């Protein structure tokens, strides 16, 4: 199977800073492409390459430069990052049959004027209503992530130490309640007999992607790095 | 009346050197307008006609990156073909490629071409219907199955019936003073006695355009081709062409032979006789 | 592999006239493979500034090239074309004849 | 003008 | 020239009903079109081709017929299922440029909603134990054909409807969540007006 990989999967940068996006491909293809996606709409070509050590300009090359050191790797480089470069970047690969393109997992990039605004989420777990349990014989635990900037988050439910996908509904998009803070919620519904059991341990994990170790940060505030923040509650008879 | 556009591609593998030789030339009728050489210093598409120079940077940068991909394709093709016929890497091999289109006297599409050759012999060719492929051998069948699955012939038709024709019309208009002209051949006959009983009569045709011409020798009103020497049509070097035909004629019987010249820029077919 | 012997034609662009400048052409055609050596000669001596046309082929896949140089034809000077190929065991020399 | 599609053998 | 025009925005469809996503295009010469599907948190992948025969191509299922006369290449399916919820790209492979490349459109988001047979709409109030006076209201088990209200007040935020599926037996339920910064609030009035 033709598989394309990208690194990093998430990146937060400052305005006027150098950003490098890597793309690895092990399918023996000559043609490689760099696309961008804006707010879940449109897929525009930035740069492309048909052979190693040669790069061609795409539809929107301005502000972007690319490099093809080998057949496997095709890098997208941003010398001066701007606010308009905030997008989801996809890397494609194909042979001479250039209409069948195989895409990478994607890269979310957000460029900000200041660094102070970056903040971790505050995860609060809300307990089911007793009116729901006595009527429908079902309990709905709701998780709520609030007050986090860059919306680079991944929500996961944990029941009894295991990651569950049963009866789970995370929000597809992160809801913007303020300019410099996002919000995200999820539902977990299990049976009344399961919730009433004191043994059962419920946990909502939010994986927040923040700044790297190579980023400068003032001595006062704690650095908002890649961290996991959780909230938990136990069963009640 | 009828015109054509042609692109000739030549890729020769060089075991003695690092990189294979690639040469690509573009022709409108019998006039060269573009070239590309892999051993050239510029590594760009180069104008050869005066009338192609009026195209902008959009054209040249686009044609440069296209021919580079053509060069890259045929480098891989050399390796693919040596694997097909199970040949060693110590031997040199030539891959020839030709594609283009023909227009009529009304500037409308007539014929389209796309064909390959390996070491002189035919390989794969697009048929007159522009939907079919002609595979010469079992190794050519592998290529045929690759292109039929990718529907390359359908992609090719859009170029040959559209892009090739409309750009050919653009070239004919831009080079009206050069391509749309018609030069009538200057004709004369020369005589040489080869022996005491035989003599050679040569029928010259000089300074004509286009290169397409017909030279036939007749003895007593009948076409004689069994005893006729005909040379390949040669360029003069300024845009015009040259050609001659010779026959072995018994001494004293020179006036029984006639040469006939047929050309597009000639109102009536000319009859030439020695005097 | 298919090997074809080259067809050599030595001629002038315009009808030869002494004292007036002209171009000396050597047209090799119908040869295969493409690798070929072509030199224009002046009394057996190799001419320096000789330019060749870009490589092209015919419908039957046979190659053709045009070698040319600017020259002033005169009575006593002889001109020829020296061509070498893989089909040829020795470099073939064809002399230019204006009276042909 | 050249063809924009480049199929291999 | 050389353009693709798709159905703009979100297309909401109930399961079982036929899928219709429009795609018109501008082109200079005889072209070829392709549909690219992108599911949530996944890579965009090729869905179907325009080949094969006179207009008709297509895989999964999904099919599309090319009409060159009016330049149309609409995506179709007989019966929609919940798994079809994805972003759909209509692409034009350049028939004749100096370099042939795919030209993607603006993309059409498909959102297939479940057919709730026995709806039981109810509003619940939920509490956060670790903090004081913080509350949340949940609207669940409602029909997919009613509208979830949007925020008009500052401090109070309402989310769009989402679907959860339990591994019991087809326990599919729509859900909307809302919260406020104000002390005085009512869960009985927030989910009002479809």
């Amino acid at each position: 199977e033709a598989a394309v990989t990208q690194s990093p999967r998430s990146k937060v940068a400052v305005t006027g800073g150098k950003v490098t996006l890597s793309c690895h491909q092990t399918n023996n293809h000559d043609y490689m492409y760099w696309y961008r996606q804006d707010t879940g709409h449109g897929l525009r070509l930035i740069h492309y390459s048909y052979v190693a050590d040669s790069t061609e300009k795409g539809d929107i090359p301005d502000g972007y430069k690319a490099s093809r050191p080998s057949q496997e790797n095709f890098s997208l480089i941003l010398e001066l990052a701007s606010l308009s470069q905030t997008a989801v970047y996809f890397c494609a690969s194909s042979d001479w049959v250039s209409y069948e393109q195989y895409f990478g997992p994607g890269t979310r990039l957000t460029v900000l004027e200041d660094l102070r605004n970056v903040t971790p989420p505050k995860v609060s777990l809300f307990e089911p209503s007793k009116a729901e349990i006595a009527n429908k014989q079902k309990a709905t635990l709701v998780c709520l992530a609030r007050g986090f900037f860059p919306d680079h988050v991944e929500l996961s439910w944990w029941v009894n130490g295991k990651e569950v996908h049963s009866g789970v509904s995370t929000d597809p998009q992160a809801y913007k309640e303020s300019n410099y803070s996002y919000a995200l919620s999820s539902r977990l519904r299990v049976s009344a007999t399961f919730w009433h059991n004191p043994r059962n341990h419920f946990r909502c994990q939010v994986q927040f992607h923040g700044l790297s170790e190579e980023d400068k940060w003032p001595e006062g505030s704690p650095k908002p790095v890649t961290q996991n923040i959780s909230a938990e509650a136990w069963g009640r008879a | 009346g009828s015109h054509s556009m042609r692109y000739f591609f030549t890729s020769v593998s060089r075991p003695g050197r690092g990189e294979p030789r690639f040469i690509a030339v573009g022709y409108v009728d019998d006039t060269q307008f573009v070239r590309f050489d892999s051993d050239a210093a510029s590594q760009r598409m180069e104008p050869r006609a005066p009338w192609i120079e009026q195209e902008g940077p959009e054209y040249w940068d686009g044609e440069t990156r296209a021919v580079k991909a053509h060069s890259q394709t045929h480098r891989v093709d050399l390796g693919t073909l040596r694997g097909y016929y199970n040949q060693s890497e110590a031997g040199s091999h030539t891959v020839q490629r030709m594609y283009g289109c023909d227009v009529g006297s009304d500037w409308r599409f007539l014929r389209g071409y796309h064909q390959y050759a390996y070491d002189g012999k035919d390989y794969i060719a697009l048929k007159e219907d522009l939907r079919s492929w002609t595979a010469a051998d079992m190794a050519a069948q592998t290529t045929k199955h690759k292109w039929e699955a990718a529907h390359v012939a359908e992609q090719l038709r859009a170029y040959l019936e559209g892009t090739c024709v409309e750009w050919l019309r653009r070239y004919l208009e831009n080079g009206k003073e050069t391509l749309q002209r018609t030069d009538a051949p200057k004709t004369h006959m020369t005589h040489h006695a080869v022996s005491d009983h035989e003599a050679t009569l040569r029928c010259w045709a000089l300074s004509f355009y286009p290169a397409e011409i017909t030279l036939t020798w007749q003895r007593d009103g009948e076409d004689q081709t069994q005893d006729t020497e005909l040379v390949e049509t040669r360029p003069a070097g300024d845009g015009t062409f040259q050609k001659w035909a010779a026959v072995v004629v018994p001494s004293g019987q020179e006036q029984r032979y006639t040469c006939h010249v047929q050309h597009e820029g000639l109102p009536k077919p000319l009859t030439l006789r020695w005097e | 592999m298919i090997q074809r012997t080259p067809k050599i034609q030595v001629y002038s662009r315009h009808p030869a006239e002494n004292g007036k400048s002209n171009f000396l052409n050597c047209y090799v055609s119908g040869f295969h493979p493409s690798d070929i050596e072509v030199d224009l000669l002046k009394n057996g001596e190799r001419i320096e500034k000789v330019e060749h046309s870009d490589l092209s082929f015919s419908k039957d896949w046979s190659f053709y090239l045009l070698y040319y140089t600017e020259f002033t034809p005169t009575e006593k000077d002889e001109y020829a074309c020296r061509v070498n190929h893989v089909t040829l065991s020795q470099p073939k020399i064809v002399k230019w004849d204006r009276d042909m | 003008a050249l063809w924009g599609f480049f199929p291999v053998l | 020239m050389d353009s693709v025009t798709q159905t703009e925005g979100l297309v909401t469809l109930t399961e079982g009903l036929p899928v219709m996503l429009n795609c018109t295009y501008q082109s200079t010469y005889s072209p070829f079109l392709f549909w690219y599907v992108q599911h949530l948190n996944e890579a965009p992948k090729l869905l179907l081709k325009s080949f094969t025969d006179n207009k008709r191509p297509e895989h999964q299922g999904f099919h599309a017929t090319l009409h060159k006369s009016s330049s149309s290449f609409h995506l179709q399916k007989s019966s929609a299922q919940l798994s079809d919820s994805a972003l759909y790209y209509c692409a034009l492979f350049l028939a004749s440029s100096s370099f042939s490349k795919l030209v993607f459109g603006q993309g059409t988001s498909l959102s297939v909603v479940p057919n709730i047979q026995n709806p039981e709409p109810a509003v619940y109030q939920l509490k956060d134990p670790r903090s004081q006076d913080s509350t949340l209201c949940l609207f669940t088990d409602f029909d997919s054909q009613i509208n979830v209200p949007k925020t008009m007040e500052s401090g109070t935020f309402i989310t769009d409807k989402t679907v959860l599926d339990m591994k019991a037996m087809d326990s599919k339920s729509n859900g909307a969540i809302a919260w406020s910064n104000q002390t005085s609030f009512t869960c009985q009035d927030i989910f009002k007006e479809t």
